[PDB]
RNA sequence: AUGGAGAGG
């Protein structure tokens, strides 16, 4: 297993990686140094002896250069010491280990490696600086932030296994998966609020911004489009400078709650053409979801098609965004002063229920559920209540938040955060639970010697009716942090019994492959699966659709 | 500023970690498993 | 260690007032903000250079060395 | 004198704990927490201050009672990984690796615990005039 | 033994392992001056040029699919379909 | 350790010219010229200048990457109308105003005190 | 040249959650079986409650977009509020009612009348004076 | 150094939960992330 | 209704009728024998298994059922003549394009997808009243003589 | 004048506050920006440190020293490093003062700016001298010595950028704002109830007229009138420091200009 | 539980029934209770499926229980990789688990075999056994350092004289 | 990383002409990304801003004790009370441009601190090195200039690419490869080949 | 090399 199974491997990197919002999808960020140091052999031919001769010329310390020369005997000619590292005639048949250059194939790897998505073959970019640098639509399926992750490269060494990363293990190619038959990557963070933020109907570009914008897309065919508004201004949409980004021939729809082709709150999504019709865009249409734009985009017009589109919504959001600005503070969490006394008094009835049934079931007039003891009907009424305040408070706070509410903004994006989020921050955190129960009884009868013996009230076995805004007191703080204990506690459990699981998992089915005959077996030639999939399908090339002969009734099928 | 509260050995300065145990001589009941011929289990460790 | 000469933020020379700050501290009898407001730092930012800062380099000049 | 005792978590079992000295005395502000009114009354013990439950690390975190409790964890931890003045003595100290900040400086928000801590006198960082942005996106 | 070659029941169309198998050795060969059979046009990088080479149906290679049973079925590049 | 040395920022590397002149192959009569160890304090006041003329159909710049101090410039002008010489009457323009500017502040400030 | 024109009566004024931009709902002071839905830049052109806006569709006044110089090239308009949209759907509501929907960068508008020449086609310029 | 010398450790129900006891005697919060959790505390 | 089909044929139609720009006040030039033989015979190409005998082909009848129910119930002559309106070429290059992307549908023989199903199980695991997520699973996957929460659903 | 228009509100050694009219956004921006980076100053760049028994590191004063403020009134007659024919540095582009401090008294005895001499050849030029804004006379403080610590050593001064170093920064913070009402509408202003209250008037409001309710959104404005302060750090004044921008905006433009004149060679 | 059933109509109408759940399972004598529907009654133990129902119900039920675990948490995985894992734990003839007692005792390769859990007594027992290894397994291949017979190297490639 | 587990690396760093600024030229000494905030829920570090904003200007120390009274209602009242936002917001200019921003920006004083980890102590990079003794394999290590091991879900996943060629080149020519002769009889390495 | 401690995703 250490040696065999998995073995130190040499034309290896590793680096603190960070995102580079001008730099392509199938690209990688890669130090000038570590492309100083990883090498590639490459044979002298007619067509690139020239190319190597500069390369020899230059030697290491100057890239691009070259480590080693190979000649036909064998001997290794080390250039950083050798007496002739300036007379050289490379003669055709010899190899010539030069540094790693643009535009080639390297393999890019972060553990731990789950899927097949966790090493992907990235074109080099050397750049400076000591940063491993990469796309922010690729960081989904490598499921990486910039807090500090480090990642590994490894470099080919011949044509044909570079040959087998570029057509195989190719960013572009692993756009769409066939985990869950549906795009792993997708426009996140910035780029996904800024295009919330720009397609609004109020959104509208003057003449200068929209030419700059224009500009920005590479694949632009340098004709300015017709303004939306003519007189008195001439004033584009943000729709309609993002159609720029979009390939023709792109048909995308897509009706939600209320959307009635006219769409009053500007929900849904039409485009037509590779031109946006109505309905802001988000995460439901620019995001990785199953009918995506990214999806439509992949399965119709192509791989490389749509990783330059990635690139083109990226320049282009991003650019919109910088001159826009958008930010976050403490006022985004505070919710009216009538909304808060409304939350408060609410939070009051419910412990007022609470109180209600605790005496009822005190009095022995409460009836035991079947199935269950008193005291479990009792547990389970009471934490009901208490998380349907908690949900309660929630939508008050929610409600009371303006459209220009920063995290709320956020939250509509799809970007980052939820509706838990906006209650916890600005109503009520809620009731803190350990092992699935409120916090027990650590001392007798009691949870805290600040408490009476068997106290069964909400705010004694853990509920904080208290925000993050407001401020915690000390029994809401420490129940809480008993609960993020467990939270870390069960988290590192998680992980381990996962990784143990997926391990078997992968070494039970390793030996499985689809033969020539569409027929699933092992080793063995033992069948599996007669046909793969019981259809014989790649789940990459599978969208769902509806069979609308299933439904409806006989009189309108008829009909 | 040094608040000292460790030793030095070989130039290197060392600190012991408490050790947390159970109390001795504490006499303890606890409820075994239902596969198991015993019920319950009345022990103290003698120190 | 020691006051630093300029201010991050814009950079405005705060080397100079180290010395004028605790003048206007200790004799004069005011109070930090008042101190500040007089050796013009009217940005929060050169205010904070001087505010936050620990002479540290006086309890370095204990040793004999 | 016989003002203050020492309990350990044996004789705690059977003691009444008031978290603050007010909570022995028998039109409110919408800003401040909501905080349940003393129910006790046959209190034995007072509670010296609540933010002493906090350790040496957590005691450097500003509003601990604002935040979810992990990231008071990871700021725990963290903390301890910080450049700045570990000792007065370094120049004269022949450690394997030490590190030492330029400029240190004391935080703008402290905690009334930092006063025994010396986090004022050798402190871990500096205030940066921050912003919350989205800018090139970088 | 063998397989004829009428009643060939494998897949006409390339598979993307053949392909970049293929590719991969024609580069290889290319990488080491081998004869190109199709106009540069000025290509010079042996994948690319092999790519190109695919695109002509120049290539003098066979490919020999595996059934699980021990048979095998022969399909020449020239015949196969490159769909992809 | 990787990081590149600061006057590649303002000084001109080897073989690297100032102004790199292309004919735009997109549009008819457009051209996209690279400007070399310069930032957006040069690009977008050229270009907002170059958006007064009125015989000009498109004026844009970009900054490719932050790490690089270079800039793309594309200008597109009307038949019969060479771009370069927009560039020109533009960059004149801006020298005359930032003239007359400096003789006003300095007027202006011989009419000061303190 | 032109493919429809009609004076509307604005019966509705709506600004949901914006503030640049309002539907409005009208009808036809002509026809008591046409009505119209249409997003209005508020901003640029301010439009009241009980207001009579004259309304037209044309097909001209493709190639990029030149500079303005409407004091020296053919404008073809002197309205007050000119947009550039394009058809996207041809409703038929009944035989003696057809309803028609275009979009303007996504200013939507939902035209519904009997007598048309409005044909699917990127050609749709919406004028509005007084 | 502060808090490494006020440092505890434990060998081998539920030893890593943080325990109701466990007020004002061991900090709620300052604990290893990842394994030694809830095991190795501080006072 | 809504389940995970190889060809999106939504797609192809919408395309269809962007293609060829077609207008929605014209009769098609097609037959009820071009609809309905062109179909019947578009299900003839749909090969995923490639043998002779009378075995493989019921496999192959089998394997394309589903999609042959979709193919059906999209391509129907009230449907295509009415609900789109296509013509006799528009027909033709939908048909083929049905054909070539069904074609391109199919699994390459190779694809080590015992690895890629254990991947694909194992990954979503670690994003993660009965007992379910991960003890569940475990209990799943080791067969257990004894789980946590044995439970009897009966109608 | 002709063209833009310039209107001093306040002057001192140190600030210049004044009203820009007639002038496009980029230029004035471009302005701030020429003003904050590329303006030519004289600054510490290089540093021979002889003995150092001091608390404080080597590099660590170094940097201080470097970041003090030296006089750069005639710094256009000095030359670049890199463009002067001679070795290393010479009288010509180069200023060197050296430093010398010795603890004497049992007291702290410290080490300011004042204490930095001037040693090479000015030759009639005013240079090098470091700015002492300081009331007592003594100027930036440099390190403080024991009893028996001492400091020699001796720094060189050349001709930098601020875009390569701040230390070669000749203003501090630029005072930037357009449009005190919002007229123009390019910023959307956050609230919780009233968007009025909650944020402050600014200074530059008197200036203005309020806008009236009665009046619609004018949407053919621009931005003409800006309202600036400068602030200089003492190496230039301020009215050079904004003449200087100026200067050099147009120097680099006229250079652009020069490079299309010489880009016609066959 | 709420229910879609067709409707004598056509379309598909939300029909309310009384379900019985359970804590407890012994569905050998449950289902033959005269009252309740035997065709429907299903436990979430489909250890007892696979001993009353058989085979192939236990088939079924286990891929029901795995999809339910996966889509608890709102997740979604396509059905040929679960129906994979159930299939290659259900073609033995009973259920296969996923550990050393499972799968790891069947007749594969003895490298294969070795190169999970129990190492060194497989090895023994396959020196003691005089076992054959077929070397078309994965992990055999990679120990030996050569090009597996997988994906790129599952087929051979020569030449014809076609020029 | 800050006082509440907000931890990061820097992505890049730009020149006080670039980066954005207040009205009276104030430019941030870092910025940080909004995302970062809703869903951690850190509203400590933005209270902690507000304060440390109030008290910077005021000129005294801002008491951010645990459970106190303090809230960030009169912490806005003094902010306001000095003439700026209550809420710690500021309207900024885009350095580039010049031009205002729509958004306003969170903009205040915070307590940064600059962690352990530093990008030159982690950077490592090997095209070929010393091997070890026993197995000939890469050494481990950074400091000892060893190679990263090729983990046994990284082999999962090349197999389950399918890449056969770059699994063999990864545990041939990348790591340990041996030249062995082997007997066609027994059919072990007893073979004494006696080279040359 | 063996063994151990702490830390990073
Ligand atoms: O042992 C470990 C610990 C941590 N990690 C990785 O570290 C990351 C923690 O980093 P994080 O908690 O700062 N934020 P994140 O997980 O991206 O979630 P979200 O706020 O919704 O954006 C997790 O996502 C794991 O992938 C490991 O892979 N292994
Ligand atoms: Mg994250
Ligand atoms: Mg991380
Ligand atoms: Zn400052
Ligand atoms: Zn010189
Ligand atoms: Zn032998």
């Amino acid at each position: 297993r250490g040696n065999l199974m998995g073995k130190r491997v040499d034309f290896s990197a590793r680096t603190v990686i960070s995102g580079d919002p001008n730099l392509e999808l199938d690209q990688v960020g890669v130090p000038k140094s570590i492309a100083k140091t990883l090498t590639y052999p490459e044979v002298v031919t007619p067509y690139n002896i020239d190319r190597l001769t500069q390369l020899v010329r230059n030697g290491p310390n100057e890239h691009p250069g070259a480590k080693y020369v190979i000649r036909d005997s064998g001997d290794r000619i080390d250039l950083r010491y050798s007496k002739r590292a300036g007379d050289i005639q490379l003669q055709y048949g010899w190899k010539v280990e030069r540094h790693i250059m643009d535009n080639d194939p390297v393999l890019f790897n972060r553990q731990p490696s789950l899927h097949k998505m966790s090493m992907m073959a990235h074109r080099v970019k050397v750049i400076p600086y000591s940063t491993f640098r990469l796309n922010l639509s690729v960081t989904s399926p490598y499921n990486a932030d910039f807090d500090g992750d480090e990642m590994n490269l490894h470099v080919p060494q011949s044509e044909e296994t570079r040959a087998e990363l570029s057509q195989l293990c190719a960013v572009p190619l692993q756009i769409v998966s066939p985990q869950s038959n549906k795009p792993c990557m997708g426009i996140v963070q910035d780029t996904l609020c800024g295009i919330r933020k720009l397609t609004l109907r109020d959104t509208f570009i003057e003449l200068d911004q929209v030419l700059n914008m224009l500009y920005w897309v590479p694949d632009w065919d340098g004709v300015i489009p017709t303004p939306a508004i003519i007189k008195p201004k001439p004033l584009w949409s943000g729709k309609q400078i993002l159609s720029v980004a979009i390939p023709n021939g792109i048909h995308l729809q897509r009706f939600d709650e209320g959307t009635t082709l006219l769409s009053p709150k500007d929900n849904g999504m039409l485009i037509i053409d590779g031109q946006i019709i109505f309905g802001v865009v988000e995460k439901k249409t620019v995001g990785s979801s199953n009918g995506g734009l990214i999806h439509v985009v992949t399965r119709e017009k192509g791989p490389q098609v749509c990783a330059k589109l990635f690139g083109n919504i990226q320049k282009v959001v991003n650019f919109w965004l910088l001159h826009n600005g958008f930010s976050t503070g403490i006022g985004d969490t505070i919710a009216d002063g009538p909304t808060m006394r409304e939350i408060t008094e609410t939070i009051a009835e419910a412990k007022k229920k609470v109180l209600d049934v605790t005496k009822e079931a005190q009095a022995n007039l409460l009836t035991a559920k079947h199935g269950m003891t008193l005291r479990e009907s009792f547990e389970d009424n009471v934490v009901r209540f208490l998380n349907e305040a908690r949900d309660k408070a929630g939508r008050l706070a929610e409600v009371n938040l303006k459209d220009l509410n920063n995290v709320k903004q956020m939250v509509m994006a799809g970007s980052k955060g939820s509706f838990i989020n906006i209650a916890q921050m600005s109503a009520c955190v809620g009731q803190q639970s350990v092992e699935g129960k409120r916090i027990a009884f650590g001392f007798v009868d009691r949870t805290l010697p600040h408490f009476s013996k068997d106290d069964y009230s909400p705010e004694s076995k853990g509920f904080v009716e208290n925000s993050y805004l407001r401020g915690l007191t000390p029994q809401e703080f420490f129940f809480h942090a008993m609960g993020g204990r467990e939270g870390l506690i069960d988290t590192a459990v998680k992980t381990a019994e996962t990784g143990y699981i997926q391990r078997r998992l992968v070494k039970a089915l390793e030996d499985i492959m689809v033969h020539y005959d569409n027929t699933t077996r092992n080793s063995l030639g033992n069948v599996i699966q007669f046909i793969y999939g019981e259809d014989g399908m790649d789940a990459a090339h599978i969208e769902k659709q509806s069979l609308d002969t299933i439904g409806g009734s006989d009189a309108a099928f008829e009909k | 500023f040094d608040m000292g509260g460790y030793f030095i050995i070989n130039g290197s300065e060392k600190v012991l970690i408490a050790q947390e145990r159970s109390a001795g001589n504490i006499v303890q009941v606890f409820k075994k498993a239902a596969p198991s011929p015993i019920s319950h289990v009345a022990e103290i460790r003698s120190a | 260690m020691i006051v630093p000469v300029r201010c991050f933020s814009c950079g405005k020379v705060v080397g100079d007032k180290w010395e004028s700050y605790l003048n206007l501290l200790q004799e004069d009898e005011l109070d930090e903000g008042t101190a500040l407001s007089r050796l013009g730092l009217k940005r929060y930012c050169c205010r904070r250079m001087i505010l936050t800062h620990v002479d540290l380099i006086e309890k370095f000049l204990r040793y004999n060395p | 004198e016989g003002l203050v005792e020492y309990i350990d978590a044996e004789e705690e079992e059977s003691i009444l704990i008031a978290m603050q000295p007010e909570d022995l005395e028998p039109d409110v502000d919408p800003a401040k927490r909501i905080r349940v009114s003393h129910h006790a009354t046959t209190f034995t013990h007072c509670e010296i201050h609540p933010s002493m439950i906090l350790g040496v690390a957590a005691s450097i975190i500003p509003f601990p009672d604002h935040n979810q409790s992990p990231r008071n964890t990871y700021q725990s931890a963290m903390g301890k990984q910080a450049m700045g003045v570990f000792l007065t003595n370094y120049n004269v100290r022949m450690d394997t690796m030490a590190n030492i900040l330029y400029y240190p400086q004391k935080p703008l928000g402290t905690t009334r615990a930092m006063e025994y801590l010396k986090f004022r006198e050798l402190p871990a960082g500096q205030n940066a005039i921050v912003a919350i942005a989205c800018y090139s996106g970088y | 033994k063998a397989i004829p070659k009428d009643q060939r029941a494998t897949t006409p169309y390339m598979t993307k392992y053949e392909r970049a198998r293929i590719l991969g050795t024609r580069a290889l060969q290319i990488s080491m001056n081998a004869p190109v059979f199709v106009d540069l046009e000025g290509e010079t990088d042996p994948l690319r040029i092999a790519m190109k080479e695919l695109a002509e149906k120049k290539i003098p290679l066979v490919i020999r699919r595996y059934l699980p049973d021990g048979s095998f079925e022969d399909w020449s590049v020239e015949e196969l379909i490159v769909d992809l | 350790m990787n990081a590149p040395d600061r006057f590649e920022l303002f000084l001109l590397g080897e073989g690297e010219s100032k102004l790199k002149i292309d004919p735009d192959t997109k549009a008819p009569n457009a051209v996209v010229i690279t400007f070399e160890k310069e930032d957006h304090t040069l690009g977008n006041l050229i270009r907002a200048e170059l958006l007064n003329d009125r015989k000009v159909l498109f004026a844009a710049y970009k900054v490719e990457h932050p790490f690089f101090a270079r800039f793309k410039l594309r200008i597109q002008t009307t038949e019969g109308y060479d771009p370069k010489d927009a560039l020109k009457n533009a960059c004149n323009s801006i020298i005359n105003k930032l003239g007359a500017l400096k003789t006003n502040f300095e007027t202006e400030w011989n009419l000061q005190t303190l | 040249n032109t493919l429809f024109d009609d004076i509307f009566q604005v019966s509705e004024v709506d600004p949901g959650r914006y503030n640049k931009v309002c539907r409005i709902e009208a009808a036809s002071t002509t026809q008591d079986q046409c009505k119209l839905t249409l997003d209005i830049n508020v901003e640029l052109f301010p439009v009241a409650a009980q207001d009579s806006l004259t309304v037209t569709i044309a097909s001209s006044l493709t190639r990029s977009w030149r500079p303005p110089q409407a004091g020296d090239r053919s404008l073809a308009d002197d309205y007050d509020y000119v947009m550039y949209g394009t058809a996207y759907k041809f409703e038929e509501v009944s035989k003696d009612l057809i309803a028609v929907y275009y979009s303007f960068g996504g200013l939507l508008m939902r035209l519904e009348g009997n007598y048309l020449n409005n044909l699917k086609q990127e050609n749709a310029y919406l004028l509005i004076r007084r | 150094t502060l808090s490494h010398l006020r440092r505890t450790n434990t060998p081998i129900a539920k030893p890593r939960q943080l325990h109701n006891t466990h007020w004002g005697l061991v900090c709620p919060a300052e604990t290893p992330e990842g394994q030694a959790c809830g095991l190795v505390k501080n006072l | 209704a809504n389940w995970p089909l190889p060809v999106n044929i939504r797609r192809i139609i919408q395309n269809a009728q962007q293609t060829f720009h077609i207008d929605h006040t014209k009769p098609s030039d097609l037959t009820i024998k071009d609809i309905v033989l062109g179909v019947k015979d578009l299900q003839e190409n749909l090969l995923v298994l490639r043998g002779k005998n009378e075995i493989i082909q019921n496999a192959q009848r089998d394997a394309v059922t589903l999609f042959c129910c979709l193919l059906r119930s999209r391509l129907a002559t009230r449907r295509v003549l009415q609900e789109y309106r296509l013509t006799k070429q528009a027909f033709d290059w939908v048909l083929s394009n049905i054909e070539a992307q069904f074609l391109r549908s199919v699994v390459h023989p190779g694809e080590m997808v015992g690895v890629l199903a254990a991947q694909s199980i194992g990954e979503p695991a670690t994003q993660m009243k009965v007992t379910s997520g991960v003890p569940r699973l475990k209990e799943i996957l080791n067969v257990a003589k004894n789980m946590k929460t044995p439970s009897l659903t009966v109608y | 004048e002709e063209g833009p228009q310039v209107k001093i509100r306040e002057a001192s050694k140190d600030n210049v506050d004044f009203i820009l009219s007639n002038v496009d956004l980029a230029m004035a921006n471009s302005l701030r920006r020429v003003m904050i980076a590329e303006i030519p100053t004289l600054a510490i760049d290089s540093v021979e440190v002889e003995t150092n028994t001091t608390v404080l590191a080597d590099e660590f004063i170094a940097h201080r020293l470097g970041l003090i403020p030296l006089q750069s009134m005639d710094i256009e007659q000095l030359e670049y490093s890199r463009d002067c024919f001679c070795e290393d540095h010479c009288d010509k582009c180069s200023v060197v003062l050296t430093l010398q401090a010795f603890g004497e008294s049992e007291s702290t005895t410290n080490v300011y700016s004042k204490d930095l001499v001037i040693v090479s050849n000015l030759m009639g030029r005013n240079i090098g001298h470091p700015i002492i804004q300081d009331k007592e006379g003594n100027g930036v403080l440099i390190c403080k010595l024991r009893k028996g610590q001492e400091l020699k050593l001796t720094c060189v001064a050349k001709k930098g950028i601020a875009k390569e170093h701040a230390k070669w920064g000749p203003a501090a913070a630029i005072e930037f704002e357009y449009d005190p009402w919002n007229k123009l509408k390019h910023t959307d202003y956050w609230y919780e109830q009233d968007s009025a209250k909650e944020w402050p008037q600014s200074k530059n409001c008197e200036y203005e007229d309020p806008p009236n309710e009665g009046d619609p959104f004018d949407y053919k404005a621009q931005a003409d009138t800006f309202y600036m302060n400068v602030e200089s750090v003492g190496s230039i004044p301020v009215d050079q420091v904004v003449v200087r921008g100026i200067d050099t905006l147009q120097k680099k433009v006229a250079s652009i200009l020069l490079a299309l004149t010489q880009m016609d060679q066959d | 539980y709420d229910r879609k059933v067709p409707s004598p109509t056509g379309e598909y109408v939300k029909e309310p029934e009384w379900v019985l759940e359970t804590d407890g399972v012994n569905l050998s004598e449950v289902m033959t209770v005269p009252g309740i529907d035997p065709t429907r009654i299903y436990t979430n133990s489909f250890i007892d499926i696979m001993e009353v129902l058989g085979i192939e119900a236990g088939r079924a039920a286990l891929y029901k229980e795995v999809y339910n675990v996966i889509a608890s948490d709102g997740s979604y995985v396509n059905y040929r990789h679960m129906a994979l894992l159930v299939d290659v734990m259900t073609t033995q003839g009973g259920l296969t688990s996923v550990t050393r007692h499972g799968f790891n005792r069947s007749n594969t390769g003895a490298l294969m075999r070795c190169s999970f859990e129990e190492t060194v007594e497989i090895l023994f027992e396959a020196g003691a056994s005089a076992e054959l290894d077929d070397c078309r397994g994965v992990s055999e291949n990679v120990i030996l350092g050569q090009m597996a017979p997988i994906g790129t190297g599952a087929f051979d490639v020569m030449i014809d004289e076609e020029s | 990383a800050s006082r509440h587990g907000q931890k990061g690396t820097i992505g890049i760093t730009y020149r006080r002409e670039d980066m954005p600024f207040t009205a009276e030229g104030i430019v941030p000494d870092l910025i940080i990304n909004p995302h970062a905030i809703p869903s951690r829920m850190t509203v400590a570090h933005l209270i902690e801003c507000l304060l440390s904003k109030v008290a910077a200007l005021s000129g005294n120390e801002g008491d951010a004790s645990p459970f106190t009274d303090i809230t960030v209602e009169g912490i806005s009242k003094l902010l306001r009370e000095h003439g700026y936002q209550s809420r710690g917001f500021e309207v900024m200019y885009n350095g580039h441009t010049g031009k205002k921003l729509m958004a306003q920006i969170f903009f205040g004083p915070t307590y940064y601190q600059r962690l352990r980890h530093m990008v030159d102590d982690k950077i490592h990079a090997r095209a070929r090195g010393p091997m070890q003794v026993l197995t000939r394999q890469p050494v481990e290590g950074r400091s000892r200039d060893g190679g990263l091991r090729f983990g046994e879900m990284e082999r999962d996943c090349m197999i389950a690419h399918g890449a056969a060629s770059f699994l063999k080149e990864r545990l041939m020519e990348a790591s340990d490869a041996f030249r062995v002769h082997i007997c066609g009889i027994c059919g072990l390495m007893t073979v004494i080949a006696k080279l040359n």
